[PDB]
Parts: structure tokens; sequence; C-alpha cells
């Protein structure tokens, strides 16, 4: 695809101003719940190699491993779901824009159509 | 050296890189180069000893070689065109040295011999800084110019990397070497999916980086450079031994580990583009990557090797120092394969 | 042209008048009877090496008096020599001026 | 990979030594300026695909006037003609050609 | 025509490539490449580029050339590509170099932090210890 | 693309081929890249002057700059390496190996 | 007036030079005489090589290096 | 691709200014006071058309204005504008500042014949205005047709439908 | 205060030479942005004509501009004289 080029893009901007047109994700996103899960996992792995109680050691250090790790996650998911937006209202304007190269199939029934039949034996 | 200095010549290192990258003149992306290579030398020789003094001198050598065949081909660019700009690079011959250059750069085979000398010369910390930073110059002028390259020559480096990396990493006890020719094999990796999608390319540039960071971390936390001295981890740290052996499945590109996200999307990818034997070659080689990484797996964590009398006294001391984000690092490079249709960020 | 000409009457000069007084004393019949590699010169050579550098870049101010941006220009000539004196300097205080 | 901070910030790093016709000292213009300024209006905003395929004129005429190498392929040929000619013996050179003309200022 | 003056010279500096690229004796070594960077600028000069020749003449022969002397001891076709029209009341090569300081302002800073570096880093190096 | 082009495109593949030789004397590596930095200051100046692009007269400037900076780091370098062993001989750094 | 009499002088070179381009290529098959390598139809500026191309050696290395060499 | 247009050697023809650089830097200040407009008329005429083969009237009309002017010098100075080039010719640099006397000499001599006065400083260096009735080129540069640009797609966004659709992620 | 002038007093001996050049150098750093005459130095620069002024074609609505070089219209030289 290669988007890079595409006309009236910011050089820096992590998210353009029509990308606020688009429903962001939910607070109960699986994504984002797997984000704090990762989070939950490094504060995990954190304790346990400074040689600590794993589960007990640090609440407020575990609290903001998951808080962050849900804060990137979520700006995160509205970026993917933005460029894939791009993507989609691309591939319908071109298709809209050629239409010789996207020919309507005429549509056709099975009770007309020929096709081989291999027998198993 | 001073610590002032170790700042000062690290952000100088940096500033290099990021003069490369944010530039759009060839001379200036030529000067991001050379300040890079010259700051890079003192931080390899930090611990003077004459292993350091000889790495630095090849690396020296290799780098200012391909320096200068880089400002070769820069020039004949503009001699076949008035033009400074990074683009299309207008000249067959122009490219085919500038690829050359960069591959150089890069340590792509046939121009691998220097990595694996210079990793074992240098100390861990300057064989992290030069097997993770110094790849994104190289890698981002090769990205800006995808276009042009010749796919037949990107192509074939890329898969003699990874034969040569997947060859020459059964044959070392050294961790340092090893760690070289894994590196030499995820850059064939790397650049076999340019002339198709720059996007694979950064996504497998951002996964190799994190798993060589929290490898090298983890090796720097337990101070073995070779293979039996990390057999002697378990008896101190066995958690140490066992984040080992999970981020070495996760590098040897098993499912469901971060590792196979990028040979997925690069085998995915060159798919979409009628390619079929190159993958699967290229899967059946990082099989020996796997192999290696195994063998380590099996002296590290999976079977417990004779330790020494005097690790009683090591039980009874903590570390002074712990690095930050080794905890976030092995996360990341070991469950991120659900997150996968996330790089549609562009990463 | 006039250039070579000097310089190739110079040489041939030269060569003609050192000949003659390496050979004229030689017709006549006569009887016809380490390692210690110090630093500190090493470093002295680099030093020139790179004052000469930035010498080469102080070179071209005579003609950048006249360019109409003459803030730009001598805000730029000051932060040159401003970087030579930081260099001279660092150089001094880090023991590199001693014998 | 590349990141346009000149073009977010509106800076010019080094964009004005990028090309001939970009605001020479003292107004000196390019040797080629005019060919490589209708290449570049040529292929302003069309993308190097289509900038390749369509304004091949424009830098084609842009690298004949950069390396002349028609112009001196045709000089060496009527050069060479002109040599035959002279030792088969049937051409001569006006006295304007052998120096023999009045200069004018 | 003096029998492709330029032709000769490059030739003169393709043999001195030659005879210096073979390495016999860095000494000697170094007095073709001495030959050869002299060559060079007269190249440079009879094309017309009088400062950057003047520039190779003096600092690579006398300050580069020199140094690596130093160490040594101390160890064991034309004419027809040219223009038509003049350049006015200055020479254009000497208003180029010039604009460095008007034009060039990120090259000067990042060409002067290259330089400090630099001298930092052979002092780093050479400490020794 | 005139025949002056090609002598000294020509040197500096001699320079490239000799430093890529390394008979020994790593001085004359030092001095191989040397020469190949000259042939590019030289055909550079060249394609600059010729073409009367005012603005690039600076390049050549800054090349030598940092060649000549390189240059000092190398024979740093080569200054520690002979102090290690007595001699710039190539065949000594061996301690290292694939 | 210096920039006429160079206008004059350059178009006068050059149609000397057709004239003895048209009467030596007359028996050349495939040759044009006056043929253009442009596409464009605009006025480019002459060569060194394109004026002094046909005229003796001496004051083709005049027109070249009078200039350089005068001291 | 086309061939060259020359004019012939007969349009090339004119009564030349066979008087030297000495001559002409002593006459110069009072030749650019007097013969102003046709030289301004030739010279926006050059920058405008780009193209020597277009502006061979004017050449002819400022060489026959500069000869009308030393025909006047011949006529009325003569002899103090002799002596003044003489200096001019003197000098290896040709510097106006040696003999500023036989300058005054041929100013007050000018003044009084033909009531010429001489430019001050900055005057002839001015930009300058031409009434012309050339008409104004529409293509100097003879520029072929640009290409048209992309269609410019725009639009308001739309999720995207189902998801990313890779593999087997329903999001 | 008291240590700074005693610190100045000190550096002006056994010293002198690095007081000297400190001193030189700052007056050129600090000088040239209060002297009133660089900005005639630039429009000295700006009065300097290395090019050819290209006559403007007349269309009526230039009062500004000259017709002829003695008009009074344009930049004037006289303060360049004066100096
Ligand atoms: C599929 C996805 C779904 C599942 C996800 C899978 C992964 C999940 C977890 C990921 C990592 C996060 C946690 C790991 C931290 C490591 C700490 C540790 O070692 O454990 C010690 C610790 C107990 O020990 P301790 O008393 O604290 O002190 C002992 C010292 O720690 C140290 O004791 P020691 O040093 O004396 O003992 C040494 C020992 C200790 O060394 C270790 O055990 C190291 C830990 C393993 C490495 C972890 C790698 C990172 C993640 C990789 C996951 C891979 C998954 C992919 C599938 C392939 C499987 C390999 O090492 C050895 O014995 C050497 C031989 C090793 C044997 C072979 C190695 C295989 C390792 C592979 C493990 C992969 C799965 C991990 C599952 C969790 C394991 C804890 O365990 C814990 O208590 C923490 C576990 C999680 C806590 C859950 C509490 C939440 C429940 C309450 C809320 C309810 C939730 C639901 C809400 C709704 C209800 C209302
Ligand atoms: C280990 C697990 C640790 C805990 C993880 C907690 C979050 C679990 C999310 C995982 C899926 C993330 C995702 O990409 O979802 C998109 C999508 C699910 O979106 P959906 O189908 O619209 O949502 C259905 C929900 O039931 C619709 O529910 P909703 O829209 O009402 O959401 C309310 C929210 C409620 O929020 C809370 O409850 C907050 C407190 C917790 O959801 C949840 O937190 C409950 C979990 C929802 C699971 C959705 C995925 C189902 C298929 C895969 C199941 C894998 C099960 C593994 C263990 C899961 C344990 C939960 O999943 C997929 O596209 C296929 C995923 C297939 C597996 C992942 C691919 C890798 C396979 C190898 C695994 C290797 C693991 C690492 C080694
Ligand atoms: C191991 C997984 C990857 C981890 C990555 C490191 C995590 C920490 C990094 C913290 C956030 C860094 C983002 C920087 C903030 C602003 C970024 C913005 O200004 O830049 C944009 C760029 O945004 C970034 O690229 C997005 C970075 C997001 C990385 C996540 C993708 C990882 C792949 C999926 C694995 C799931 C990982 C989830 C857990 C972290 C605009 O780029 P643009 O100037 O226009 O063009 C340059 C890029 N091109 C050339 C390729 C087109
Ligand atoms: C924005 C973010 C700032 C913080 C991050 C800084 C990153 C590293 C520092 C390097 C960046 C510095 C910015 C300088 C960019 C150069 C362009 C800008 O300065 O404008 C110039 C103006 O020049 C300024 O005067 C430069 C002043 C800055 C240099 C002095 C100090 C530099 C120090 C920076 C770091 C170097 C090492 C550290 C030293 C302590 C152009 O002048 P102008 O005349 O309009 O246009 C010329 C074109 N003409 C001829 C057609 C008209
Ligand atoms: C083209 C490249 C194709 C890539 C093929 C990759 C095959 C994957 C395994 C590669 C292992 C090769 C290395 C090796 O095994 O060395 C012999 C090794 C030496 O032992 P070390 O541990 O190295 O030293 C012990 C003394 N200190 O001997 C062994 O241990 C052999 C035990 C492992 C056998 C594994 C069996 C693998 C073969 C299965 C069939 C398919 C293989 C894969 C390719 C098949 C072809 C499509
Ligand atoms: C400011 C002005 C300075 C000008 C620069 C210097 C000009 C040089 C003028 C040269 C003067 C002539 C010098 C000749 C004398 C040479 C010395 C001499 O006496 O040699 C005697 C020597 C002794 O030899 P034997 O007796 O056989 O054996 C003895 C050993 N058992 O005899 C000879 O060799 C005689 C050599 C023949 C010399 C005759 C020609 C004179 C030279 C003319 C100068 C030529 C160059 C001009
Ligand atoms: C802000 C302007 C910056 C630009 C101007 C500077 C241009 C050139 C000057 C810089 C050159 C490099 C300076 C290097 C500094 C080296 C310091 C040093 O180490 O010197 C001490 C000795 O000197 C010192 O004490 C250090 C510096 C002392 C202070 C110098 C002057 C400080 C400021 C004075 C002027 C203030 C302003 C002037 C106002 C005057 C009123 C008009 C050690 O000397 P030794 O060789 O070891 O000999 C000692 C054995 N007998």
């Amino acid at each position: 695809t290669m988007m890079s080029g595409r006309p009236g893009r910011v050089p820096l901007q992590f998210l353009p101003n029509e990308a606020r047109s688009l429903p962001p994700p939910k607070l109960t996103d699986p994504r984002l719940v797997y984000m704090g899960f990762l989070g939950y996992c490094s504060g995990l792995i954190d304790n346990a190699i400074r040689r600590r109680p794993v589960v007990s050691a640090g609440l407020h250090r575990q609290l903001l491993y998951v808080t962050s790790f849900v804060f990137f996650g979520y700006y995160l998911l509205k970026r993917q779901d933005y460029m894939y937006a791009l993507r989609d209202h691309d591939m319908f304007a071109y298709v809209k824009s050629h239409p010789e190269d996207f020919p309507e199939k005429d549509k056709k029934t099975y009770g007309e159509i020929l096709e081989e039949f291999h027998p198993v034996r | 050296m001073n610590p002032i200095i170790y700042t000062t010549l690290i952000m100088t290192v940096m500033s290099g890189t990021m003069l490369v990258m944010i530039s759009s003149h060839w001379l200036l992306i030529w000067i991001g180069f050379e300040m890079n290579l010259l700051a890079m030398i003192p931080v390899l020789m930090k611990n003077f000893n004459p292993r350091a003094t000889e790495a630095a001198t090849k690396y020296f050598l290799t780098q200012a070689t391909a320096s200068m065949m880089l400002m070769m081909a820069i020039i004949i660019n503009l001699l076949y065109s008035g033009q400074w700009t990074i683009t299309k690079m207008f000249n067959p011959v122009a490219m085919t040295m500038m690829t050359m250059a960069l591959a150089m750069k890069l340590g792509l085979s046939p121009f691998h011999f220097w990595v694996p000398e210079v990793t074992q010369g240098i100390s861990l910390q300057a064989g992290l800084l030069l097997l993770t930073w110094q790849k994104l110059a190289p890698l981002s002028v090769l990205c800006q110019i995808s276009q042009s390259i010749n796919p037949n020559l990107m192509l074939t480096m890329a898969m003699l990397s990874i034969l040569i990396g997947g060859w020459g990493g059964l044959n070392q006890t050294q961790l340092r070497k090893i760690m070289a020719y894994s590196s030499i094999a995820h850059m064939g990796w790397m650049t076999a999916v340019l002339p198709y999608n720059t996007t694979m390319t950064i996504l497998n540039l951002l996964i190799y980086i994190t798993m060589t960071l929290a490898m090298f971390m983890l090796l720097i936390h337990s101070s073995a450079t070779t293979t039996l001295s990390l057999s002697h981890t378990w008896n101190k740290m066995p958690v140490i031994t066992s984040l080992m052996m999970v981020t070495l499945l996760s590098m040897g590109g098993l499912p469901p580990l971060s590792g196979f996200m990028p040979k997925w999307m690069i085998i995915q990818e060159m798919t979409k583009n009628e390619s079929i034997i190159m993958p699967t070659l290229m899967a059946m080689t990082a099989l020996l990557n796997l192999y290696f990484y195994m063998r380590l797996a099996y002296s590290s964590s999976l079977t417990m090797f004779p330790s020494t009398n005097n690790m009683k006294m090591k039980w009874q001391f903590e570390h002074t120092k712990q690095m930050k984000l080794l905890p976030t690092m092995i996360v990341l490079s070991t469950l991120v394969l659900p997150m996968t249709p996330a790089l549609s960020s562009l990463n | 042209m006039n250039i070579m000409l000097t310089l190739l009457t110079n040489v041939t000069l030269a060569s003609l008048l050192v000949l003659i007084a390496f050979w004229l004393p030689q017709l006549n019949a006569y009887s016809e009877k380490r390692l210690p590699f110090s630093m500190k010169f090493f470093l002295v050579a680099i030093t020139f090496l790179l004052f000469d550098l930035e010498i080469a870049l102080l070179l071209p101010l005579p003609w950048a008096s006249q360019t109409n941006n003459l803030k730009t220009m001598l805000t730029m000539a000051l932060f040159l020599l401003i970087l030579l004196a930081a260099s001279l300097a660092y150089e001094w205080t880090q023991k590199g001026l001693e014998w | 990979p590349f990141f346009d901070v000149q073009k977010r910030l509106g800076l010019d790093l080094d964009r004005w030594m990028t090309i001939q016709s970009a605001e020479q000292p003292h107004k000196i213009p390019g040797r080629c300026h005019a060919f490589e300024k209708e290449w570049i209006e040529c292929a302003h905003g069309i993308g190097g695909i289509r900038a390749e395929k369509e304004c091949k004129i424009e830098f084609d005429d842009f690298v004949e006037c950069l390396l002349r190498q028609k112009t001196m392929k045709r000089l060496s040929a009527i050069k060479r003609q002109r040599d035959k000619l002279i030792k088969e013996g049937k051409y001569t050179p006006p006295p304007h050609h052998l120096g023999k003309e009045d200069p004018r200022p | 025509m003096t029998m492709y003056i330029a032709f000769i010279l490059s030739t003169i500096f393709v043999i001195g490539f030659v005879g210096f690229s073979s390495k016999p004796s860095p000494i000697y070594g170094g007095l073709g490449l001495i030959v050869s960077g002299g060559v060079g600028c007269g190249i440079v000069l009879n094309f017309g580029g009088s400062f950057l020749g003047l520039m190779v003449f003096l600092i690579y022969l006398g300050g580069m050339l020199v140094v690596f002397g130093y160490t040594t001891a101390m160890a064991t076709g034309d004419w027809v590509i040219y223009d038509t029209g003049d350049s006015g009341f200055f020479s254009e090569e000497a208003m180029g170099i010039a604009a460095l300081y008007s034009y060039g302002t990120w090259l000067v800073i990042v060409t002067g932090w290259s330089l400090l570096i630099g001298v930092v880093v052979i002092m780093e190096i050479t400490r020794g210890n | 693309m005139p025949l002056v082009y090609m002598n000294i495109i020509m040197a500096f593949a001699i320079a490239l081929a000799g430093l890529l030789m390394y008979r020994s004397h790593l001085m004359s590596s030092l001095l191989c890249l040397e020469g190949m930095m000259l042939s590019l200051f030289i055909m550079s100046t060249l394609i600059i002057l010729n073409t009367h692009f005012t603005l690039a007269n600076m390049m050549p400037i800054i090349l030598l700059v940092f060649a000549a900076c390189e240059a000092a780091l190398g024979l740093s370098l080569l200054v520690m390496v002979s102090n290690t062993y007595g001699t710039d001989y190539v065949q000594n750094l061996n301690l290292l190996q694939c | 007036l210096f920039q006429a009499e160079k206008d004059r002088r350059v178009l006068q070179m050059l149609r000397e030079n057709l004239e003895e381009e048209a009467i030596i290529m007359k028996d050349v098959p495939d040759w044009k005489v006056g043929e253009s390598v442009f596409h464009t139809t605009r006025w480019v500026t002459p060569m060194m090589g394109e004026l002094y191309g046909l005229r003796t050696n001496e004051e083709i290395l005049s027109a070249t290096y009078g200039f350089i060499w005068y001291t | 691709p086309g061939i060259v247009e020359l004019p012939t050697l007969e349009d090339l023809k004119v009564q030349e200014v066979k008087v030297s650089s000495s001559v002409l830097k002593a006459a110069a200040h009072h030749y650019g006071a007097q013969c102003d407009k046709p030289n301004k008329e030739f010279m926006l005429c050059r920058w405008e058309e780009k193209d020597p083969r277009r502006c061979l009237e004017e050449g002819k009309l400022v060489n026959q204005c500069a000869l009308d002017f030393f025909r006047q010098i011949k006529r009325h100075c003569a002899e103090p504008f002799t002596e003044y080039w003489t200096c001019i010719d003197y000098s290896g640099l040709q510097l106006f500042r040696h003999c500023r006397k036989q300058q005054a000499k041929f100013d007050e001599c000018v003044l009084d014949k033909l009531g010429w006065v001489r430019p001050d400083l900055g005057e002839l260096s001015k930009v300058t205005k031409v009434k012309t009735d050339r008409p104004l080129p529409e293509n100097p540069y003879h520029s072929r047709a640009r290409p048209e640009p992309n269609p410019e797609a725009e639009g308001d966004l739309k999720p995207a439908k189902h998801g990313s659709r890779l593999f087997f992620w329903t999001m | 205060a008291g240590r700074i002038a005693s610190f100045l007093k000190n550096a002006w001996a056994k010293e002198p030479v690095l007081v000297a050049s400190f001193a030189i150098g700052g007056l050129a750093i600090i000088l040239p942005s209060l002297s009133p005459y660089t900005n005639y130095a630039i429009r000295i620069n700006r009065a300097t004509p290395y090019n050819y002024p290209v006559p403007l074609r007349d269309d009526g609505n230039m009062p500004d501009v000259p017709s002829h070089p003695q008009d009074p219209q344009g930049p004037s030289l006289e303060w360049l004289k004066n100096l």
C-alpha cells in the first residue's frame, strides 16, 4: 500500500484532526484489557527480578505500570483504527473512480453452471 | 572515562543518527554517518584493553570504507542528475554502490565478517549499543530509497545473511558471537522485505530491538560472557534463567511468542507478491537459529550444571544497581502476539 | 602558462646548481675512506591537524563580509571562533599541553 | 525512517542546497537552470511513478544539458567527416576557420 | 591545444595512484600520494577552481600528509563542455564558498560540533590507562 | 561523461582495490583511504564547477574537513595498536576471530 | 552595448558553423543540416566547443584558458 | 528533433563602435545618462524574450545611439576627452581616481557645449521603467502542457468495514 | 562583589594574557549589538550594485519607479556621500 506519500498528511502527527470523526475505542475494549494484563505481568516480573514478594511487594508500582500500559494502548488503538479507516476509504474511492477496472460480474445460478463431478471411489 | 564525556558522546551518537533520519540532503546524511562513526569509537573503547582497541580499529576501517563508498555513490548520482535530495537514485551504477555501502554499514553478507569480532572485542554494554542503535540509520536510508533497489541483489544478500547467521551460530560457545550471528540473520530477514513493504521492515526492526535489548540486559544482569559461565546462573538467580529461556524461545520464532510476528508477517507479504520459494527457504534456515537457541537454553535453564564452592558468598549479596525497563522489555518481547493488528500504525 | 614556466625555471635552476655542487668535488681523487615513540609529539601533530581544519573553515571570511546578512555571518563566525577557543581550553584543562 | 521535521516546523535546514534553481547568491544562474525548472514544474504534485513516465521529455532535455552527450557526439562526427574529407582532399576550410578572418567587438 | 593537458594530468594522476596503491615502503607511498595530490591540485587549478585547488594544496598536503609523514617517521575531449558567458565582476566560486556563513548555518553548526567532538575523542582515546 | 571523469573514477577504484588488498602496513590502508577521499574531492569539485552550481562550493570543504578528522582518528588508533604490539603490522590483529 | 555585441558575435559564429556543416555533410545519407539535440524549441546557450569546434587550435586554447592562464 | 533557426549573416551587419575600453570607460557616465532609453528597451526585451535572435533591431538601435553620442563628442569636446581617456588608458586598473582634474575639464567642457550633467552616485544603478509597444511574450520558456494532478479524493471518514480484517482478528 | 574584585585583581597578576584575551573577546561579542553603524554597514552592502538593474515594463501604474536615472524617483545615496 504505502501511505507515507499520501496527500495532505502532516509529518509528525500521531492522530490527525480528521481522525476525531471516528468512534473512539471503549474503555472496556478487550485490547485495552490485554494491555492492562501486559502491565500487570510487567509489574510481577519487576517484583520477581528484584527478589521481592511477587504478588504483594509494591501496589503503587504495579498500579502505575497498569495505568501507563492502558493509556498508551488506548492511544495506539485510536491510531490503528484511524489507519484502517483511511485504508478502507481510499479503497472505496479508488473503486468508485475506476469503474472499468471493477466490472459488475453477471450473476449466474448453479442450475445452469456445468461443474465437473469427480467420484470418490 | 568521565561520566560527562560519556553522556556527551552518547548524545552525539544519537544526534548523528537523528541527523541521518531527519535530513533530506545527501551531504547531511553523509555528515550524520561521519558524526556517528566519530562518536562511536570511544564508546567501544571505554574499557581500555588490547581486544577493545583491535575491535575499534576493525570497526573504524569497515565504517570508513563504507562511508567512502557512500560518498562516491552520492557524487555519481549528482553527476548523472543535478540532484541532492534523497529520492529515486537515477542511476543503475550509483544504486549498486550505495546498496553495498549500506550493507557494509549494516553488516549484511557478504560484508558480515566484522560483526562477530567487533562484538567479541567490546564489552556487553557497547555490544548492546552496537547491535541495537547502529542499525537505525542505514535501515532508514534503505527504506527511503526502497523503490530504487534492484530486488535481485537485495534478496541475494538477505538470503546469504540468513544462511551465514544460521550456520555460524552453530559453532559458537561465546555468547557475544552468538548474538552477533543472530543479528546478522535478523538483518537478513529485515532486508528481504524492503522491495515489497517497508512497514514490515520497521516492525521486524522494533521486535528484534526489543528482543535484543531484553537478552543483552539479562546477560549484563548475570555477568556471563561464555556458555559455562551462564551455566552457573541457576545456582544464584533461577528466575533470570527462566526468563532468559522464555526470551530465547521467543527469539527462535516459536509461536505464540512475540518473535513469531515478524517472520509470519514477512512471509505473508512476500506471498502476496507471488514469491513462494524464498520464504520457505528462509524458514528452513531460521530453524538453525532456533537450534542453537535451544542448545543455549539446555545449557542454561532446562538442566542444572555443576557449581563451585565460592558461590556461597554470592548467595549473600544483592545487585547494587537495578536496570529499569528490563521487565517491560521481557514482556514486550514475549507477549505481544495478540496485539499484531497494531502494526497498521506505520510503526 | 607563466606560472608553469616560472616553477619550471625555479626547479631547473635549483637542480642544476645542486647537482654541480654535488659533482664538482667528485672529480678529484681523495682517500675515499630508536624505540621510545614519545606520545606528546603525536598529540602536537594531531592538535595541529585539527586546528588547521578549523582554520580552513575560517578562511572564507574576507568574502563573507559582503552578504547583506551581516548579523547572521557575524554570529556564525563568532560561533566558529568560540568553538575553536573551547577546543583549545578543553585540551588545556585536560593536561594535553604539557611536557 | 524519514521524519520530516523541517516540513513540520518550516525550518528549511537543508532545502536551500538541493537544486540549481533555488536562490543562488547574487542571482547567479545555473548552467541548466531552465531545463531543471521545466522538469520540476512538470513533475510537481504528480508522484514519482507518473513523473518518471510522463515527464520523460523534460528530464531527457535536462540530462542532455547536464552531460551534453548528444552534442559532443554530433560535433565528433562532424569533425571526423571533415578530417576524412581533408585527408582525401575535396574540402578546404574557409579563411574564417584558418585564422585569417576579421574579428568583431 | 596543448595535446589535451587535462588528459595528460589525469593520466599522471592515475599513474601516481597506481604507484602508491602498490603500498611499497609507506614513506614512498606517502611520496606517491603527495605527487598525486599535487597533480590533482594542478587539475583543479587549470579547470578554474583557484580557491578550492589552493585549499587542497594547503590543507591536504601541508597538514594531513605532513602529519602522516610525521607519524611514519616516528615508527621504523576537454575545452568543449565549458561555458560561454562571463561571471560579472567577481568569481562565482568565491561567492558560493563565502555563502557558507549566510546560507550554511546548519552546516557550520554541525561541522563545528563534529570538530569539537573529534578533539574530545582524540583526547579520550590517547589517554591510554 | 568525458574522459577526465573516467580517469578520476579509475583512480578511485584503484585506491579502493589497494585498500582492500592489505599486503601489510595499516598505514598504507590509511593512505589508500586518503587517496580515495582526494579523488572524491577532485571529481566532486569538477562536477560542481562545470555546472555553475554556486551553492555547492561549500561541499568539498566540508568533505575535506570531515575526512581529515577521520584520518586523525585512524592515526590515533594506529598509534595505539603500534604501542600495544610494537609495529603496525596487519597480521598482529588476529586476537578476535570468526 | 557589450550584450548586443556578444549576441551578434555568437549568432555569426553559429551561422558560419552551420554553413560549413552544410557544405561538409552533403554526402552523408542520414544527416540533417542544423538539427537540434533538444526536444524543446527554447533557445539554448551554446557550449564552448559549439562555437570554436571547427576553428584553429590557437584560438580554441585562447577562448578556453586565456583568463585562467593570464597572470 | 527540429531545426535550429539562425539569422543570415546580412542581418548581423551593423556599423560597430570601434573605440577601446578606455574611451568607453571615460565616456560611460554621460553615455548612460544620454543613451538610456534605447539601452533599457534592448535590455528589457533581452530579459523578456530570453532569445538573442529576437533582439537584433534593438541592438542596431543602441549601436546607432552610441554612434550619435560619440559623433557629438568628436564634434564638440574632442581634446579634453582625448586627455581624459589618455589617463584612463595609462593606468593598469583604469581608475577614475588618478586624474580628477582631466575629468573636471571634460565635464565642464561638455556642460558648456551640450548642456550635459554627469549623473550622481547611485543613479545609474536605479531600476527604471520602459514604455514599449512590443507585446509581452506569453510562453517564453516554450513550456508544454502540465500533466493533470491526482484526483484528490475527499470525504467523511467511516469506520473500517469489519475492522482490520487481518487473519482471525475480529477488530 | 568583593570576591569577584579579588578574583579579577588576582587574575590581572600572574595571568595578564588570559585576562586581556577574555576582555577583547567579550567586547567583540557585545559591542556590535550596541553600535549604531552596523545598520550603516548593512545599507552600504545593499547599495553596491553587482548585477545589472533590469528595467520593469511600464504600465502606467508605477509612480514610484523612475523613467530616467536622473528622475527624483528611486533610492538615493546622499547619505552615503555625507558619511
Ligand atoms: C495463554 C495466555 C493466558 C495465560 C498467560 C501465561 C503467562 C501468565 C503470567 C505471565 C508472567 C507474569 C507472572 C510471572 C512472574 C514471575 C514470578 C514467579 O516466578 O512466580 C513466583 C510466585 C510465587 O513465588 P513467591 O512465593 O512469590 O517467591 C518465589 C520467587 O518468586 C522465586 O522462587 P525460586 O527462585 O525459589 O524458584 C525458582 C523457579 C522460579 O522461576 C520462575 O518460575 C520464573 C517464572 C517463569 C518465567 C515467566 C516468563 C514471562 C511470561 C512468559 C509466558 C509464556 C506463555 C506462552 C506459552 C508457553 C509456555 C512457556 O525457577 C526454577 O525452578 C527453574 C526451572 C524452571 C522450570 C521451567 C521453566 C518454564 C517457565 C515458563 C513459564 C510460562 C508460564 C508462566 C505462568 C506463571 C508462572 C509464575 O508466583 C506468583 O505468585 C505470581 C503468579 C501470578 C499471580 C496471580 C495472582 C492473581 C489472582 C488473584 C486475582 C484473580 C484474577 C481474576 C480476576 C477475577 C477474579 C475475581
Ligand atoms: C515490541 C513492540 C513495539 C514497542 C515499541 C516501543 C514502545 C514505547 C514507545 C512509546 C511511543 C512512541 C511513539 C512516539 C510519539 C509520537 C509519534 C509520532 O509523532 O510519529 C508518528 C509515527 O508513529 C509511530 O510510528 C507509531 C509507533 C507505535 C508502535 C506500536 C506498533 C508495534 C507493532 C504491533 C505490536 C504491539 C505492541 C503493543 C505494546 C507496546 C508519525 O510518523 P511520520 O512522521 O508520519 O513518518 C515516519 C514513520 N514512517 C516513515 C514509517 C511512515
Ligand atoms: C526548535 C528546537 C530547539 C531545541 C533543540 C535544538 C537541537 C540541537 C541544536 C541545533 C539546532 C539549532 C537551530 C539552528 C537552525 C539554523 C537556521 C536558523 O537558525 O535560521 C538561520 C539564522 O541563523 C541564526 O542566527 C543561527 C543562530 C543559532 C547558532 C548559535 C548557537 C548554536 C548552538 C546550537 C548547538 C551547537 C553546539 C552547542 C553549543 C553550546 C537562517 O538565517 P536567515 O538569514 O534568516 O536565512 C538564510 C538564507 N538567506 C541567506 C537566503 C537569507
Ligand atoms: C566570554 C568570551 C569568550 C571568548 C573569548 C576568549 C577567546 C580566546 C580565549 C580562550 C582561550 C582558551 C582559554 C583556556 C583556559 C585555560 C585555563 C587555565 O587552566 O589556566 C590556569 C591559570 O590561569 C587561570 O587561573 C585560569 C583562568 C583565570 C581567569 C582568566 C581571566 C578571567 C576573566 C578576566 C576578564 C573578565 C572580563 C574583562 C573585563 C575587563 C574590563 C574591560 C592554568 O594555567 P597553567 O598553564 O597551568 O599555569 C599555572 C602554573 N604557573
